[PDB]
């Protein structure tokens, strides 16, 4: 089972992540069986 | 593969499976509240 785990929030600052809580919350979790050991980015 | 061969020489509607990315589908009852009774949610 590959997971994606997620979340959203406002912010006001890029250079830096918040000192502040909140939790990432499921959307994938389907049995595809492919290993991962490496990634890139879209954008 | 001609309509009219005998069933046993005749052409084959014929395919297999086997039975996790997919299982054999649930039943379901009523939603028998306030009784004792036994119970399956979601396994
Ligand atoms: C994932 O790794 C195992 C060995 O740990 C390997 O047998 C399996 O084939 C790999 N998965 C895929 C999709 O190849």
């Amino acid at each position: 089972y590959f997971k994606i785990y997620s979340k959203h929030t406002p912010i006001n600052l890029v250079r830096d992540l918040p000192q502040g809580f909140s939790a990432l919350e499921p959307l994938v979790d389907l049995p595809i069986g492919i290993n991962i050991t490496r990634f890139q980015t879209l954008l | 593969f001609q309509p009219t061969n005998g069933v046993g020489y005749q052409p084959y509607r014929v395919v297999v499976l086997s039975f996790a990315t997919v299982c054999g589908p649930k039943k379901s009852t009523n939603l028998v509240k306030n009784k004792c009774v036994n119970f399956n949610f979601n396994g």
